[PDB]
RNA sequence: AGUAGUAACAAGAG
RNA sequence: UAUACCUCUGCUUCUGCUAUU
RNA sequence: GAAUGCUAUAAUAGC
């Protein structure tokens, strides 16, 4: 009988005649306003403030109340609280000696559901208790910087729809309009009314600790390897720039973070073998010793039903029934003939701008299904050809076919994008366009609809089709029709193909994707040279430092043999950092100038550490006997990942004062590894290859040579050369 | 003997990879002292100073003196210049708007949408804000309260509507009004009988009296802003001014910023709103492209800049072309309304803050001079500087004791549209199609133009083509402060990049320090500042695990609360020491209760409450985690009369449990002294109504409430339907139904 | 209309850019060599190198602030007890006889057998602490009528002369002591390897520190700046005797009391943060105040006994000043800890940097040396013209002490040289990376510098370290000149 | 005095 | 003037905007 | 094989 009471105190506040007005005069709206109104300026420097306020008697107010009253007045010659009263509690102010007092032999209180409330936080420290540390590894860690999720929830929603199920568990009177929401999560909300039924804690902390576990934390973090919340809550603890701590959290790992983790193993696996004779060796090698969190790459591949080509590769090189299962986020396929060939095409969208797909060609039939909805679709370059599906959920049938539509990338389609698509992030970062084409269409259905265009529905034995509203219809969605109707021994090539029986390929490493992504789970390889796996950073550190490491004896065996320590395992991993496509022609560039290094005595050892890497592919000469020539060396990832061939690079820069190697920001000593002539030997010798300095920029010979200039000489012309700002030199064939 | 030199580190280490080390934030942060009278006249000065050569000409509306350096003759030498060609800037926008096509109106749609649904309790959250009716700054809250209160009485109810539009129609029409009235609170006293010798009591009541002022003394306040000095300005020598703006422009400045919050959203180059690793990521990924694009042969250049008087210069009738070149789809009512803002601020008054102290030294008196009365002394009574001061005031200066400030931004008050202005001319690239191509990145003033040329000669002519360029939209390039280099290191927003952003420890060292929130707040936000400079600051876990120890420290000295096995006298201690004697489970007691510290690099993100829980007392948990506490203050469950003046409880970013260490500091009772104490009871006033409110709808507190009727119709219904369904439920009685509905009844 | 306007601009509007040579990089602050100038004194709070604390080995567990005060003079009564003015130095306007009798009623109260270390408000105890010296407010209506009344010139920091004592400071900071101070308390117990990491990295750090006498110093202004905060608030309307105080471990692993003197803390009605408490300071000191006279201006010393630092009598004195403190400065005192973390960070970076190239754990190996790695060496000073190497542990120890003066001599004329000198830093570090750097109006930033370099010690002795690094700079650039050159 | 440093505090108020 | 060797006060002696959220 | 966009009383950065 509350209700009584705040009655008769309203009759109290009323007889206020200022209180009565406020009352009268402030709108509902404006409750927001009066609420926040005070005296109070904001304390702007309130570390201080504290750190005095502490040596004051009385610092704290208390809340007059009857507990107030059980605090004393003074304990043992110790003034716990005075009689004056707080301008804002309105109640007994007090020396935190009170709060000590009262923790001490204050009144027992009844702390009943406290852990039901406070969950959340007892299952992070839950997770850190049943973990399992491994081992430090000190060496380089390429952080990128992402959007992640700082802490795990129990069910993911937006703000709007996470705020109304908590008013439907706290306050139900006050809940406003029914959404459909409401029955969405009608268990979880039942779940939660049930468990936090018998405790005494304020409405208002229990509202704030389920926000904490309802609403997202998503914030950019860097991160290496490592992005499922119960990784980034510990991701302090998990690495830094210069080393990385192996650490199994506790609980419960999904198998969808499981999935998309074991992809980006397998593509990191086939992307590194691809470059070594005999790749299947090192698929093998490398996959068998794969751990995924603590679950062998094996297992993970056998326990799971889904994955991309590598997944599927690596299955087939570790002898495993390969699942031709697809997913597009709720999309899942299944193909049953066809041939995909996805080639990069600039594609204008309805809005009217020009975004960069990779498009499929060939004719396509997969298994499509979305929940309980199940299909068969038929696509081709860009245009959807047949769709049948059965008639299961009513939005279960309407999300496949948007989903299906999306898939196929029919021009169609991309012409009925009509709004702001973000296809970059606000960190000017890439997000996937068919998957955000995918993420818009599901929210923005009747424009894709109305944009694609209809036609009459088929007049078969079991086959009726449907319309807009998805109800049985004489009108159907062009080339839509629903129904009441709902494996072969492979093997793979060394060089990674899976080969049909017959003869015919399905797969190959030429059909995996080529972008590089954070892991959900930690991936460790448990083999020796686990840095081979590492990105291009890291690659290109942990080999220079195993040239500098080596370097006593790698460049006495150069002076004696000539191609014998070209091939070195290290130089293979760092042949899968460089484009395939120029891989050949630096290689036959660098072994040039090394080689002309050697015989015309003209030596240059950082030129040598810079370049020795490069000499490993086999080389790809000019039509003319000649190597190609280069300024720089693009390696695979960001634009600074280059290793110039005159100046110094992001990744690699000499500083012959101090005889200090800078390799991705850690400095190395090259003293004592350096001959006494090079310091005034030039380097305009080590840096095209069959061209030699002859003196000094001679101005009859005009302005410095470009590269194809330099190229398309005859042998003994002279030419003027610029290896970086003011220092011209003058070079001859 | 051997003399140490600490610059020799940066022999072995490059200044950028020991940068930290240059930044001495152990030290103390510059704090100013007495008036700002004179750094806030320097402002005014400085600001028609750029703009003496422009237009000059007398408002007919405000009768102040108004100078226009806008279309003005271009600039003869380097001196900063204000005289922006508004053909240049459209220019500019132009190029801006062929490379983001559609960009202004998808954001000006946005921006317009958000203001159809923007509420007017948006204006209660902006600190300190200059309320026109008292002329002093208040609390964002309560300087539009007092507004709406005023309005109200001037027949002005739009505010009641809820929604931002039709209360920012009010400001706008407000001006049109003859005189404006307005509550001011005058002491009354009265005899009220007491146990008392002569048998009664006198006790002062406040009596709120209707004020008027005149249309110009009102638009004046409205147009007013109020001037400090910027305490805590880290690595500067001589002191700043900023100034806080009135609850009318306030409204209008919103929208117009919104907009340009959109746009620059979706610029290449704008370092706002980007923060953080987030911003590090952006430039990180700018810097890369702008690096491999550069030609082959060629050279990149990075010029690390920074722009003087960027304030003193920006003129707000540009900011009006901006808004009318970027809104130029959009509805008239829209393209107007955003109009307004600049308007404001092309028409404001500077006020000059506190005054002059004057004293003399064989008397030993000292008095204020309040800024009207300013030329009450002949200037021989002010210093040689102060002197020259006041002269170059003199033709600016309002009797009022105010100036006069047509040009100029003034401090940080249209930021993401000056950040616009900034990108529109890194827009341009190229002047005369010459051998060179401009790039850069603009945070409010500070950029880092990349220069792609065929030689550093070619660069220069480049540069040198910028800063004109810069020169045509009122943007001064600093000569002293910028400089150039080749592509690979340059800083930004004391951001320092050596072929990657460096780690920069040292910037962000203070934030160590234990907060001052309370106990419970600053152990959470303590491990919390550790475990996140961990991952972005680059901190080593040993010193790590050091920055938990010497926060222990800190902790354990400010709340006086060392270990209870500790000899350490105190009288909290004395309590601490029976607790740790009394207690058994003393790993289960919190540092606060002169607990041991068990935090370490991998539970920094537990809350020590749920770290300790399971190795607790029962009797001790059962104290320290009292449901109805007195230190915190939670709801009755009883009903008396409890009603405190308890603010709206926030959501805060740290985790941590509500225990008898969450408590709240007693409030500064320097307010008793003075008159202000009426304020009091308004609060006291407002608090119970809120109280009450609260008890009536309980999600009040978690979620705002919607509704244009009044409060006490909100709560009469709901107790009404409440004691109907108490009654036909059987939780109340019929004598009590009888009573509810009789009490309502006379509602 | 851009290219319309730029075409009609005067050409006098330019950048009036010029490629930086080391010749145009002269050195900063050239006044500070100036002779005619005054050398810059000592304007500390308290005593640094020239600090003497009194050792009193305690029980092990703590007593209260005036008890063990006491029981330190009991075992010195020598001192204690030494009643007449041996006066050796006076600054200008001080009262030798009220200083004297302050100290006098300092020892005395502190002495005695009462419970508080209240002062009675004595004609001394007054001046010292300057009671009634604030203006009287009046009307701003009389005040105009009033032509002697005047708005007052501003007192503005005077120019001065590098002084030996701030570089002899930095190198007797930067030394090793057999003494650990430091207070810093338990952690939880390691588990994750990185902990045990930090555990056994922090061994290196932290002790490297603790045993040396930068460290002492910081705890002693922390713990005293504490106290003074505690009484400053508590006992606002009293006069007050805080003794300067600061536990001490030896080697052995014994806690000894360090009593480096007696302050008194005037009345401390402290309204805004930057309003003033005056304390009056009184130090004990070996250093003869005589040897460098130019240091202590501010300083009054009396010679009061002597004692035995060895197998050597030295004398003791009395440094004697009237200092003033206020809010944040108390504040920023007790988090002066933090200069810890600066210097840490900074070179457990390169440990972590230098250990990602060997591929383990080089913290043992940088300080010490290993089986693989000799020790980490880095350019620490000069010694008649020549660069000197120095230690791991020696280059943290320069940068802890450095951090801690960017405390003691923390004010708005270091922040605005370290800011600005920080851009000239860069610039240097151009032309050593032969970026090939360009400036467009080199004077107007080397101005903004100069103009911040006055009468702070640390910004004074700082211009003479940066005028001496880039000259060996200058020096090491001209190995670049002929590379890649031919000839 | 002193702190301090372009202007203040060295208590303010009934 | 008086009470007043009393009483009250220690960011309220004007501390802004935009971002990291 | 991608996302999910926010919105503190601290601190930092620029004005
Ligand atoms: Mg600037």
């Amino acid at each position: 009988g509350m209700t009584l009471a705040k009655i008769e105190l309203l009759k109290q506040l009323l007889r206020d005649n200022e209180a009565k007005t406020v009352l009268k005069q402030t709108t509902v709206d404006q409750y927001n306003i009066i609420r926040k109104f005070n005296t109070s300026r904001i304390e702007k420097n309130p570390s201080l403030r504290m750190k005095w306020a502490m040596c004051s008697n009385f610092p704290l107010a208390l809340t007059k109340g009857d507990m107030a009253n059980r605090i004393p007045l003074e304990y043992k010659g110790i003034q716990l609280k005075t009689n004056a009263e707080d301008i804002g509690t309105k109640g007994q102010m007090c020396s935190i000696a009170a709060v000590t007092w009262w923790n001490t032999y204050g009144p027992i209180g009844d702390t009943e559901g406290f852990e039901r409330v406070y969950e959340s936080f007892f299952l992070r420290k839950m997770r850190l208790d049943n973990a399992t540390w491994g081992r430090i590894t000190f060496g380089p860690v390429e952080r990128v910087r992402k959007r992640v999720l700082l802490n795990p929830l129990t069910k993911e929603m937006p703000p709007d729809e996470a705020s109304n199920v908590i008013m439907e568990i706290l306050f139900p009177k006050e809940a406003g309009i029914p959404r459909e929401s409401t029955w969405i999560h009608r268990e979880l909300i039942k779940e939660k009314r049930e468990k936090l039924k018998g405790t005494m804690i304020t409405p208002i902390v229990l509202a704030y600790m389920l926000e904490r576990e309802l609403v997202a934390r998503r914030r950019f973090l860097p991160v290496a390897g490592a992005t499922s919340a119960e990784f980034i809550e510990m991701l302090h603890c998990l690495q830094g720039e210069n080393w990385r701590q192996i650490y199994h959290p506790g609980g419960n790992k999904l198998t969808e973070s499981r999935s998309q983790s074991m992809i980006v193993a397998c593509r990191k696996i086939i992307r590194r073998s691809i470059v070594a004779s005999n790749p299947l060796e090192l698929a093998v090698e490398i996959a068998n010793k794969t751990v995924i969190d603590t679950e062998p790459l094996k297992s993970c591949l056998a326990a799971i039903d889904g994955g991309d080509v590598a997944c599927d590769i690596i299955r087939a090189a570790l002898g495993l029934k390969i699942r031709q299962r697809q997913r597009f986020g709720r999309l899942e396929l299944k193909r049953i003939s066809g041939r995909g060939f996805k080639n990069d095409e600039e594609i204008l969208i309805g809005n009217g701008t020009i975004q960069k797909i990779g498009i499929w060609d060939g004719e396509e039939e997969f298994h499509v299904r979305c929940g309980e909805c199940r299909g068969i679709l038929k696509k081709s370059k860009m245009k959807l050809e047949k769709l049948l599906i059965n008639s299961a959920k009513k939005e279960d049938m309407r999300d496949l076919i948007i989903l299906c539509m999306v898939f196929s990338q029919d021009t169609r389609m991309f012409q009925g994008v009509r709004g702001e698509i973000n296809f970059l992030n606000r960190a000017g970062q890439l997000l996937s366009p068919m998957y955000q084409l995918q993420r818009y269409f599901l929210n923005r259905s009747n424009d894709l609809f109305d944009q694609w265009g209809y036609e009459e529905s088929p007049k078969a034995s079991e086959l009726h089709g449907i319309n807009e509203s998805m109800n049985a219809s004489d009108y159907t969605l062009k080339g839509v029709v629903v129904t009441r109707n709902v494996t072969e021994k492979v093997s793979i090539t060394k060089n990674l193909s899976l080969i049909k029986r017959t003869g015919e390929v399905i797969m190959g490493a030429n059909d995996v994707s080529e972008l590089e992504s954070q892991a959900q789970l930690m991936i460790t390889y448990d083999t020796p040279k686990m840095w081979e796996m590492g990105t291009t950073k890291e690659l290109v550190q942990n080999t220079y430092q195993w040239v500098l490491k080596n370097l006593v004896t790698l460049k006495a065996q150069f002076l004696l043999g000539k191609e014998d320590m070209f091939q070195w395992d290290a130089f293979e991993a760092f042949e899968s950092i460089i484009p395939q496509k120029m891989a050949g022609q630096y290689s036959g560039f660098a072994r040039a100038v090394l080689k002309q290094m050697r015989d015309q005595e003209v030596m240059k050892t950082d030129q040598f550490i810079k370049l020795l890497p490069f000499c490993f592919s086999p080389p790809k000469l000019r039509s003319n006997g000649e190597p190609y020539q280069f300024l720089k060396l693009v390696l695979k990832g960001g634009g600074e990942n280059f290793i110039e061939v005159r100046k110094g690079s992001p990744l690699f820069s000499y500083n012959p004062q101090t005889e200090v190697l800078t390799i991705c920001g850690r400095m190395m000593s090259l003293k004592g590894k350096i001959e006494d002539e090079e310091r005034n030997r030039s380097m305009g010798n080590a840096v095209l290859a069959g061209f030699l300095v002859s003196g000094k920029y001679d101005p009859d010979l005009g302005d410095f040579k470009t590269i194809e200039e330099l190229e398309k000489l005859k042998p003994g012309e002279k030419a003027n050369i610029l290896l970086y700002q003011g220092k011209p030199v003058k070079v001859v064939k | 003997g051997m003399n140490i030199n600490p610059y020799f580190l940066f022999i072995d280490v490059p200044i950028q990879a020991a940068i930290s080390t240059t930044f001495p934030y152990t030290g103390v942060p510059p704090y100013s002292h007495g008036t700002g009278t004179g750094y806030t006249i320097d402002t005014v000065i400085r600001t028609h100073e750029y703009s003496n050569k422009g237009k000059q000409y007398i408002s007919d509306v405000t009768g102040c003196t108004m100078v226009d350096p806008t279309n003005g003759p271009l600039p003869e030498d380097n001196e900063p210049s204000a005289y922006a060609q508004l053909d240049c800037v459209l220019e500019a926008l132009d190029r801006m708007d062929e490379e983001h096509p559609g960009l202004f109106q998808a954001a000006s749609q946005n921006a317009m949408e958000t203001l159809m649904v923007t509420t007017v309790d948006k204006l209660t959250q902006g600190r300190q804000t200059f309320d026109w009716t008292v002329c002093r700054n208040q609390p964002a809250a309560t300087a539009l309260n007092t507004t709406i209160t005023s309005f109200r009485l001037n027949d002005l109810n739009g505010a009641d509507k809820g929604g931002l539009i039709p209360f920012c129609q009010d400001i706008i029409d407000s001006l049109d009004r003859p005189e404006m009235t307005f509550f001011s609170v005058k002491n009354i006293k009265k005899k009220l009988p007491a146990k008392n010798r002569k048998g009664f009591l006198i006790k002062r009541i406040p009596m709120k009296v209707k004020d008027k002022i005149t249309k110009v003394e009102y638009i004046k306040r409205a147009l007013s802003l109020n001037t400090m000095t910027k305490d805590a300005e880290r690595g500067k020598l001589k002191r700043r001014a900023i100034a806080t703006a009135g609850i009318q422009i306030r409204g209008f400045v919103l929208v117009v910023e919104n907009l340009a919050k959109n746009i620059c959203e979706n610029l290449e180059q704008s370092g706002l709103p980007v923060g953080g690793n987030e911003k590090k990521a952006k430039l990180s990924n700018a810097v890369a492209k702008m690096l491999s694009n550069c030609p082959p042969g060629g050279i990149s250049m990075t010029v690390t800049g920074d722009n003087t008087k960027w304030n003193e210069c920006l003129n707000p009738r540009i900011f009006l072309a901006m808004t009318e070149r970027i809104t130029r789809d959009s509805p008239i009512w829209f393209r107007d309304f955003c109009s307004i803002a600049p308007v404001l601020f092309s028409n404001k008054i500077a006020r000059l803050g506190k005054g002059f102290m004057i004293t003399s030294k064989t008397k030993r008196l000292k008095a204020q001079i309040p800024c009207p009365d300013l030329f009450s002394i002949p200037l021989e009574r002010y210093n040689e500087e102060t002197r020259a001061k006041l002269k170059k005031l003199k033709p600016f200066f309002n009797e009022e004791g105010t100036a006069s400030l047509s040009p100029g931004m003034m401090m940080g008050m249209f930021n993401m549209l000056s950040t616009v202005l900034g990108v529109a001319a890194l827009g341009i690239k190229n002047i005369g199609n010459k051998e060179y191509l401009w790039d850069g990145l603009q945070s409010s003033d500070d950029f880092a133009l990349f220069v792609n040329a065929k030689d550093e000669e070619t660069c220069m002519e480049g540069i040198n083509d910028f800063y004109r360029t810069c020169k045509l939209l009122g943007i001064n390039m600093s000569k002293k402060k910028s400089y150039c280099n080749e592509t690979g290191m340059f800083e930004f927003t004391s951001m320092f990049y050596r072929d990657g952003f460096v780690s920069n420890f040292a910037m962000e060292l203070p934030s160590f320090g234990v907060a001052g929130v309370n106990e419970s707040a600053d152990m959470a936000i303590g491990m919390t500042i550790i475990k996140n400079n961990m991952i972005n600051n680059g901190m080593g876990p040993a010193t790590a695990q050091t920055a938990i120890q010497l926060f222990i420290a800190d902790y354990r000295y400010t709340y006086k609360c060392h270990r209870g096995d500790s000899k350490v006298e105190g009288k909290r201690m004395k309590i601490i020491k029976e607790l740790w004697e009394n207690t058994k489970g003393r790993d289960g007691l919190l540092v606060a209760d002169g607990g041991p510290n068990i935090y370490n690099l991998r539970n920094l993100h537990i809350p020590e409450i749920v770290l300790k829980y399971n190795l607790m007392d029962p009797e001790y948990k059962g104290r320290l985690l009292h449901p109805q506490n007195p230190f915190v203050g939670h709801l009755s469950i009883k009903e008396a009369d409890i009603t405190p003046a308890h603010g709206p409880v926030k959501k805060m970013d740290y985790d941590a449990v509500s225990g008898t260490h969450s408590w709240r500091t007693k409030r500064n009772r320097s307010i008793l002294n003075t008159d202000q104490r009426n304020m009091i009871l308004e609060e006291q006033c407002y608090a119970k109504c809120c109280n009450l409110f609260e008890a009536c709808f309980n999600s009040a507190s978690y979620r705002k409430p919607v509704g244009q009727h009044s409060m006490l119709e909100a709560m009469a219904h709901r107790l009404r339907m409440d004691a109907r369904l108490d009654y036909e439920s059987g939780r109340m009685s019929k004598d009590d139904f009888e009573k509810a509905m009789a009490h309502l009844g006379e509602i | 209309a851009i290219e319309r306007n730029l075409a009609r601009m005067s050409p006098l509007v330019s950048v009036t850019p010029k490629k930086l040579t080391w010749e145009d990089l002269r050195p900063i602050g050239p006044h500070i060599y100036n002779h005619e100038l005054p050398e810059v004194p000592y304007n500390a709070f308290l005593l640094m190198s020239d600090e003497l604390g009194l050792a009193n080995m305690t029980e092990g567990k703590s007593k209260k602030p005036k008890t063990l005060a006491k029981e330190c003079l009991e075992k010195y009564s020598t001192l204690r007890d030494q009643t007449d003015p041996i006066l050796i130095m006076k600054s200008e306007k001080a009262n030798e006889n009220f200083l004297w009798k302050l100290w006098r009623d300092c020892v005395n109260t502190i002495s005695n057998e009462e419970m508080s270390n209240e002062l009675q408000k004595t004609n001394y105890a007054k001046w010292a602490t300057g009671d009634g010296l604030t203006y009287q407010k009046i009307m701003k209506e009389v005040a105009i009528d009033d032509e002697t009344m005047c708005q007052e010139e501003p007192k503005i920091p005077n120019k001065c002369r590098v002084a030996a004592w701030v570089q002899t400071e930095m190198n007797l900071l930067s030394t090793l002591t057999s003494k650990r101070a430091l207070d810093l308390p338990e952690i939880g117990p390691d588990v994750a390897p990185v902990e045990h990491v930090g555990s056994e990295r922090r061994k290196y750090f932290v002790n490297e520190i603790n045993y040396c006498k930068a460290s002492t110093v910081m705890m002693k202004y922390v713990l005293f700046h504490t106290s003074l905060l505690n009484e400053s608030n508590a006992s606002m309307g009293k006069y007050k005797v805080i003794p300067i105080t600061n536990r001490v471990v030896n080697e052995k692993g014994e806690s000894f009391d360090m009593l480096y003197g007696l302050a008194v803390k005037g009345q401390s009605h402290l309204r805004g943060d930057t309003d003033v408490v005056t304390v009056v300071t009184f130090e004990f000191s070996s250093t003869d105040p005589r040897v460098d006279s130019g240091k202590w201006p501010k300083y009054t010393v009396f010679r009061i006994g002597s004692l035995f630092v060895s197998g050597r009598e030295k004398s003791v004195y009395l440094y004697c000043r009237v200092n003033g403190t206020n809010k944040i400065q108390m504040k920023w005192g007790m988090e002066a800890r933090r200069c810890l973390l600066q210097s840490m960070q900074q070179m457990e970076a390169i440990v972590e940097q230098e250990s990602s190239i060997q591929g383990y754990d080089m913290t043992k190996a940088c300080f010490k040396g290993d089986r693989v790695n000799s020790p980490k060496t880095f350019s620490i000073g000069t010694q008649e013209g020549k660069l000197v190497k120095g230690s791991f542990g020696k280059a943290l120890r320069v940068i802890f002490t450095k951090c801690l003066m960017h405390y003691v001599f923390g004010n708005a004329q270091l922040e605005g040289f370290s800011a600005e000198s920080r851009r000239l830093l860069l610039l240097i570090q151009a032309l050593k990376d032969r970026k090939g750097p360009w400036v467009f109006d080199l004077e107007g930033m080397y101005s903004g510098i100069e103009e911040c370099i006055s009468n702070n010690p640390w910004v004074i002795q700082s211009a003479y370290w940066f005028n001496e690094w880039l000259g060996f700079e200058k020096e090491g650039s001209k190995v670049l000149e002929s590379v890649d050159e031919i000839m």
